[PDB]
Parts: structure tokens; C-alpha cells; sequence
């Protein structure tokens, strides 16, 4: 009768462990999502910045030439 | 460009990166512990009597008492109804998340 | 198979994640004032010339 | 319909009055004894506050196989996120330096055009 | 699956934290607006107040039933044993 | 070890099934070890 009671007691820990492992899983991976979104978002800042910096040079060099 | 500017900016970001339990876990290696493969086979001529009575008769009697029908399909379909109540609840949350997700994007758009 | 396999993976594996990263709103709403305020000061100097 | 700990379908579900969430009684009773507080919300909570052949061999063997290979593979999933949660933050900070470097570049190029007129 | 007040299938179930029972939100909300109480126990309740293991329990049913099977043979043995001592 | 605890519970159920069986066949025998008297 106690072997079954012992089988319950060890399972009770298994569930407690799976919970804390899952919480950090979602909570940590969730920070992954906010980063990846914000990273490619911040990446678009460079694409816009790059083309504007390029426009200034052609403009100034064609003007400074004449 | 979903093909040029992302590839361009990725290279510029890349360049800046160029600059900068015991029993359970062991069983995971991929082998389940063997159980009692004894009760099913046995042998009339072979060894051990207990296996005949200390394995097959009492369990067969418990089986025939356990193997049932009195309730039949009523007990099964009653649980099937519970599963439908459990399922619809999830899809209602799928909606609630769908509305608030589109609602946040809607505010950004303006 | 409908739940804990398809109703859960769309819910746990996507909409909650996308809702939390659906905004994007809190970090963005604030970059705009910074974007415009730089442009407004850049415009003020152009007006002087 | 499910427990908010193990991921079971409870036999004796009990709800806590601080945070409306249904837990199987044995699993919630364990948590209170470990540390007397609600597992989800981290709010003060007490116990009183709550409101043969295949079965031995084949089925029981599969249950301890399914537990073993799942948590091991789950431990592998947690490691990968920690492995490169780092690749996310490093690539993010790498982008920040690009924006900061370009922010000085652009306005200065744009200011040279304003000075060019003179 | 059912609402304790009406007896219908509630389309918006909200469980109370005074007397643990699943009520339909639209029904229980009217019950609170009538008087701030839970319908079953008549304890105070407000609107804000409203909100492997199966295999192991099976083995208990197996052993718990078999233990009674032993009593049927232990008790009958005590009568047949005395239908023998006096005989 | 835990994998041996699996086989122990198997043996204990295996033993109790016989311990219950042996106790009932003895009960039946005494009925005619009494009916014959």
C-alpha cells in the first residue's frame, strides 16, 4: 500500500519541477520574442539611416564640385 | 526591400558583431527499464506453478470482473461531452487574444 | 488532437507571444517624439539660413 | 478543467481565493508546505484558505519512459534559450551602436547641406 | 458543465471564491446585484470576488476492492471453522 | 535504484495475487473437510 503512496510522493515532485521549468521556458523565450521583433525593428533604422547618409554625400560632392 | 535592405543592414550588424532526477535523466539516454515479461508466456510442462496461479487465474478472474459493459457506452459518451466543453473554452481565448492583438496593431497604424 | 495539440499551440504558441510582442507600441510611441523633435530642431536651423 | 501545476485533469480540484485558479489538491497541498504562498501570483496562501500484466509491465514502463525522455528533452530546450538569449541581446546591442554611429553621421551630413548654402 | 442556479449549460462560467461552484456570469451577476451574497452558502460575495495520476488512483481502486474480497473469505472462514469445531 | 523499484511493485502485486488465491482455495476445501464430516 505504501509503495503506491511513495509513487505518488515522487510524482508530486515531478509536477512541481515541470512547473518551474516551464515558467522559465515561456518567460525567457518571451524575452526572445521582444528582442527579435525589436532587433529587426532597430535594423530598419539602419536601412533608412544608410540611404539618407548616402543622399547627403552625392548632394554635397556634386555641389562642392561646381 | 524584403530582399535587399534587410540583407544590407544584416551585413552591417554582422560587422559590428565581428568587432564585439538521477534515474529519470539517465533513462533519457534512450532506454526504458524492463518490466515483468513473465505472466503472459509461462509453460504447463515448464518449471513454476505459482506462475499458473500466482500469475494467471486470479488476474483472469479480476479481468473478467473488470472487463465491462454494465454501464457500457454511457460512461464513455458522458466523458466525450466533457471534452467538448473543455475544447470550446480554448478557442474562445483564441478569439480574445486575436481581438486585442489586432486592436494594438490598429492603434499603431494611426 | 484539437486541444493540447492545435488549440493550445495557436494560443500558447503564438497569440499570447504575439500579443505581448504586438506592441512594440510602448517602445515605438516614444521613439516618434524623439524622431519629430530632432526634425523640428533641424527645421528651425534651416529657417534661420 | 486542467490543473495549473502538473498539467493534469484533476480528480479533486480545489480553488484558491487569492488567485482564481484550479489546482489538484495533492499538488497545491505540497506547495503550501514547501513555501506557504500561491504558486502563480506569489500571494500569502494557506491550506485552510483553499476551497495486472500490461498494467505492471507495458503501461508502467511507457509512463516512466515518457517522463524521462520528455524532461531530458525539455532540459535541452531550456539550455538552447540560455545558449543564445545571448545571441539576441548581443545582436541587439550591436544594432544600437550602428544607430548611435549613424545618428551622428546623418544629421551632420544634413547640417553640411545647410552650411553649403552659405 | 451546468450552472447551479438555473440548471443550463453556462456560456460564460465564473467560479466564486466563497462557495466553490461554477455559475453563469449573467445569472450570478444579477444575484449579486440583488444582494451581495453567494447563492448556495449565503456568504458575502462581490462581483470582483468572482473570477500518471489517473493510473495511480486506479491502482488504489484495485487494492481497495481486493482487500474487501479478503474479508469475504476471512469472515466465511470463521463460520465454516466453527461449523467444524462443533461438528 | 528507481528501475528496481518498478520490479519490486511488480513482485509485490505478484505475491499478493497468490497470497489472496491460496487463502480462498483453503476456504473452499474446509467446506468439504466439513461437509464430509
Amino acid at each position: 500500500p505504501n509503495l503506491l503512496t511513495s509513487l505518488q510522493n515522487e510524482w508530486d515532485a515531478i509536477m512541481l519541477e515541470n512547473f518551474k521549468l516551464r515558467s522559465t521556458l515561456d518567460s525567457l523565450t518571451k524575452k526572445l520574442s521582444t528582442v527579435m521583433y525589436e532587433r529587426d525593428a532597430a535594423k530598419l533604422v539602419a536601412a533608412q539611416l544608410l540611404m539618407e547618409k548616402n543622399e547627403d554625400s552625392k548632394d554635397l560632392p556634386k555641389s562642392s564640385q561646381q | 526591400i524584403p530582399d535587399g535592405y534587410k540583407n544590407e543592414i544584416d551585413q552591417l550588424v554582422k560587422k559590428e558583431f565581428a568587432n564585439i532526477t538521477l534515474f529519470l535523466e539517465e533513462y533519457r539516454r534512450k532506454y526504458p527499464r524492463i518490466d515483468t515479461s513473465r505472466y503472459i508466456p509461462n509453460e504447463s510442462s515448464e518449471v513454476s506453478l505459482l506462475g499458473i496461479v500466482d500469475s494467471y487465474l486470479k488476474h483472469q478472474e479480476i479481468v473478467l470482473d473488470t472487463l465491462l459493459p454494465q454501464t457500457v457506452s454511457n460512461q464513455w459518451r458522458i466523458n466525450n461531452d466533457y471534452i467538448r466543453q473543455t475544447c470550446t473554452i480554448v478557442e474562445e481565448m483564441n478569439i480574445q487574444q486575436r481581438k486585442q492583438i489586432n486592436d494594438l496593431e490598429i492603434y499603431r497604424k494611426r | 488532437s484539437t486541444l493540447c495539440h492545435h488549440s493550445l499551440p495557436a494560443l500558447i504558441e503564438g497569440q499570447r507571444k504575439y500579443y505581448a510582442d504586438y506592441y512594440a507600441y510602448r517602445q515605438e510611441i516614444r521613439s516618434l517624439e524623439g524622431r519629430r523633435k530632432r526634425l523640428q530642431a533641424m527645421l528651425n536651423s534651416s529657417s534661420s539660413i | 478543467m486542467l490543473c495549473a501545476i502538473s498539467g493534469k485533469v484533476p480528480r479533486r480540484p480545489v480553488l484558491s481565493p487569492k488567485s482564481r485558479t484550479i489546482f489538484e489538491k495533492s499538488l497545491l497541498e505540497q506547495y503550501v508546505k514547501d513555501t506557504g504562498n500561491d504558486p502563480i501570483t506569489n500571494e500569502p496562501l494557506s491550506i485552510e484558505e483553499i476551497v495486472s500484466i500490461p498494467n505492471l509491465l507495458t503501461s508502467l514502463q511507457n509512463e516512466w519512459d515518457a517522463i524521462m525522455l520528455e524532461n531530458f528533452k525539455l532540459r535541452s530546450t531550456l539550455d538552447s534559450l540560455t545558449k543564445k538569449l545571448s545571441t539576441v541581446m548581443y545582436e541587439r546591442d550591436a544594432a544600437k551602436l550602428v544607430a548611435a554611429q549613424l545618428l551622428m553621421e546623418k544629421n551632420e551630413d544634413s547640417k553640411d547641406l545647410p552650411k553649403s548654402s552659405q
